[PDB]
């Protein structure tokens, strides 16, 4: 019926604003979970060229 | 305001003799022939003419 497609749309379309919110969430958490990584990736790549620095003048000393 | 809360009661009574059909709504009722035109009216007078 006329009325039956329009409530199938309606919780359709309930459902679908209800999963590009969701998605549009879990996009965000994804690219905050990509940048925690980064920050982590930029503190070990800190500490690598501090441990390459603190070898070298350890070398240098000896 | 005694007659619009009459009237605004009387429409809560009847909303409670109504069927649903999960987020539908149907019902039966009973007019007559000779009344059939001005129910028609208000039929038509309806926000989609149901």
């Amino acid at each position: 019926s006329k009325l039956e497609a329009i409530l199938s749309q309606e919780v359709e379309a309930e459902i679908q604003a209800l999963l590009q919110e969701a998605e549009a969430k879990a996009e965000a958490v994804k690219r905050e979970a990509e940048e925690k990584a980064k920050a982590l990736l930029q503190a070990r790549e800190r500490a690598l060229e501090a441990q390459y620095r603190a070898a070298l003048r350890r070398a240098e000393s000896a | 305001l005694w007659t619009r809360a009459q009237d605004e009661v009387a429409r809560l009574k009847a909303l409670e003799e109504l069927a649903s059909g999960r987020f539908g709504f149907a019902l039966l009722g009973y007019v007559p022939v000779k009344a059939k035109p001005k129910v028609e009216e208000a039929l038509a007078r309806h926000k989609e003419s149901v």
